[PDB]
RNA sequence: GCUUGAGUCUCGUAGAGGGGGGUAGAAUUCCAGGUGUAGCGGUGAAAUGCGUAGAGAUCUGGAGGAAUACCGGUGGCGAAGGCGGCCCCCUGGACGAAGACUGACGCUCAGGUGCGAAAGCGUGGGGAGCAAACAGGAUUAGAUACCCUGGUAGUCCACGCCGUAAACGAUGUCGACUUGGAGGUUGUGCCGGCGUGGCUUCCGGAGCUAACGCGUUAAGUCGACCGCCUGGGGAGUACGGCCGCAAGGUUAAAACUCAAAUGAAUUGACGGGGG
């Protein structure tokens, strides 16, 4: 098992979708024997740049420790479901817990 | 012929010839002067003068629309840079901003081979 | 490379003890682990040159090693090889 | 140099107010020389900040 | 004139008709790492 | 036998090392649409070219390829060739600390084998930009050029081939030894200093060198092994062999001919070099 920190931005029209989104991401993790580390409903941001002309999305991030297996399920995940507009999945060298600097 | 008031100044200052564009905050084209069409070829098209003469008449273009603000849009290495700003200001249009919109590949396609002159 | 655990089962395995890892029989088995390890990723990655000089280098160890444990003692190097399934 | 001052172990991606010190107006990444942060930093700062780039906290460019 | 000659300044500072200039041209790899080696021996003389 | 060479293990560190996959933003081009109107583009100057069938400019949306600004650095990594956005997956090497372990297991290497820029070649894709060829416009005494407008192969991808480059540090690999000074990069011990490793620059001492220079990253002082040279031209050519689809590569002469060819440095003179 691998630590990996995952943010995903979605579409700010399916910003009440997030709790459901979370709930199933983080149980995808544990029902593998994984661990949530970190969780941090950023909530809706002002992007820097348009995308797909939204100038605003909602922020989660994740650390997460995992099987590769399941993190590769969480990417096909984001990129088939349309309301995640991006994500950035990164190993980490080691579990990280503390508040970001968003928070 | 409608009225306007506030409009950006499109100044495409290239190497060999100025144009000013005057638009609306749509970018739809309201009148339009170059250099090159002020009465300039070759050398002199090339010049902070000439680019100067192209937006005095490009205000003058823009004249029956009745616009008192600009916002100049300056777009590339040439010499009608500044002298183009000034003529602007100069014709009692007030520039509220200049932004610099010189497109710049971040790496983007290979430039044409060196000039062996 | 070769996992810590998988280096100390190894290690375990062809050593006179954990801390027997310089052992001939020890080197020649986590090469030969490595060797056969790589070979899917070769597999796969047929144009990984710069790795498979690295390989090439551990083949060429694995040989030089067994070569001296031969001339050394020819009976562990019997054993070895036939452990290993290596054909010399 | 402000991250061997502080001990800095990596530059956080995340860390945007930190990050947009090193970031001029345009949006370009500041050159050490100028900043003084040391090449080591320099290398995660510039990742941190393309990192950021792409998850759109700060900006490719002053003009988008 | 003052934000004009800040515009200037602005453009100056960020380098954009130095990057025109640079771009407008093909340099091979080899040129540019010769003008780059140029640059550092030059900057050591400098000192 | 031994542990000092050479390896193994443990913890950690930096890195454009490699292979595969994904993705981002900027820009160019094109397509469609809006605004708009006589120019645009290009040059030393032009013209070809593009434009009233509405260009160029400007705005919106779309398509597609290629490359990754800034960071960026006598910075880094790699055997060399080379390698640069970001993310993941697979993977090679290097280095440091402290300790354990093996016990000369080493160095070099003809033949052999592998890797090997760019161009090129084969098959199948792809094709934005660039661009051999080519076309037109200039320039010119001419101009099969330089300049301009276009533009095909190619450049890109997959797989196979080619096997060469000023593939250069024009400097083979390994080991030992021999004053200093100033940096960079990357570890690490101890208390901002003081040390101690790896890699990498500049200057310079002895010494060496024809000189230029090199100078602990030696071209110094030595040892091991390999490769290679033997006047210039003819010629890295011919012929033969081997290799290659080809282009060609590789190995490699002779006749004949000349009394030089050459290196470095010196004084001039000269330059459409500088001051
Ligand atoms: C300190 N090492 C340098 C070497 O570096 C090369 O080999 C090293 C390995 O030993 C590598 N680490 C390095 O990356 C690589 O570049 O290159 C040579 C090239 C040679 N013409 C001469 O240059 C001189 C010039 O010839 C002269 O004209 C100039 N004025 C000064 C130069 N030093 O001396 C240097 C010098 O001996
Ligand atoms: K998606
Ligand atoms: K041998
Ligand atoms: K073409
Ligand atoms: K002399
Ligand atoms: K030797
Ligand atoms: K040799
Ligand atoms: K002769
Ligand atoms: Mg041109
Ligand atoms: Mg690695
Ligand atoms: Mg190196
Ligand atoms: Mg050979
Ligand atoms: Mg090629
Ligand atoms: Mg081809
Ligand atoms: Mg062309
Ligand atoms: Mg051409
Ligand atoms: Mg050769
Ligand atoms: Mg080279
Ligand atoms: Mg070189
Ligand atoms: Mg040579
Ligand atoms: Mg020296
Ligand atoms: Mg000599
Ligand atoms: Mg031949
Ligand atoms: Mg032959």
């Amino acid at each position: 098992m691998r630590h990996y920190e995952i943010v995903f931005m979605v579409h700010p029209d399916q910003s009440e979708q997030v709790p459901g989104m979370i709930e199933r991401y983080t149980a995808a993790i544990t029902g593998a024997e994984g661990k949530i580390h970190r969780l941090e409903d950023w909530g809706r941001r002002q992007l820097a740049y348009p995308i797909n002309k939204l100038h605003k999305a909602h922020y989660v991030l994740m650390n997460v420790e995992a099987p590769q297996e399941v993190i590769d399920e969480l990417e096909t995940t984001f990129r088939f479901n349309d309301a995640v507009i991006r994500s950035m999945v990164m190993r980490t060298k080691h579990a990280v817990t503390e508040a970001s600097p968003m928070v | 012929r409608k009225q306007v008031s506030d409009g950006v100044a499109h100044i495409h200052a290239s190497f060999n010839n100025t144009i000013v564009t005057i638009t609306d905050r749509q970018g739809n084209a309201l009148g339009w002067a170059t250099a090159g069409g002020s009465g300039f070829r070759g050398s002199r098209k090339s010049t902070p003068f000439a680019a100067q003469v192209a937006a005095e008449r490009c205000a003058d273009a823009v004249k029956e629309y009745g616009i008192k603000n600009l916002e100049v849009m300056v777009k590339g290495p040439g010499p009608g840079r500044e002298s183009t700003i000034r003529a602007l200001n100069a014709a009692g249009f007030r520039i509220t901003n200049i932004t610099d919109v010189t497109p710049i590949p971040h790496x983007g396609c290979r430039p044409p081979k060196k000039r062996r002159v | 490379s070769l996992s810590t655990e998988a280096t100390a089962k190894i290690v375990s395995e062809f050593g006179r003890d954990a801390n027997d890892t310089g052992s001939t029989e020890v080197q020649v088995a986590l090469l030969t682990a490595q060797i056969n390890h790589l070979q899917g990723h070769f597999a796969e990655h047929k144009k990984d040159h710069h790795s498979r000089r690295g390989l090439l280098r551990m083949v060429s160890q694995r040989r030089k090693l067994l070569d001296y444990l031969k001339r050394k003692d020819v009976a562990r190097y019997t054993q070895l090889i036939e452990r290993l399934g290596l054909r010399r | 140099c402000r991250f061997t001052a502080e001990g800095v172990q990596e530059i956080d991606y995340k860390d945007i107010a930190t990050l947009k010190n090193y970031i001029t107006e345009s949006g370009k990444i500041v050159p050490s020389r100028i900043t003084g942060t040391r090449a080591k930093y320099q290398r995660q700062l510039a990742r941190a900040i393309k990192r950021a780039r792409y998850l759109s906290l700060l900006p490719y460019t002053d003009r988008h | 004139d003052v934000a004009l000659r800040r515009f200037k300044r602005s453009c100056e500072k960020a380098g954009v008709l130095a990057e025109v200039r640079r771009r407008e041209f093909y340099e091979k790899p080899t040129t540019e790492r010769k003008r780059a080696k140029a640059s550092a021996v030059k900057r050591h003389a400098k000192k």
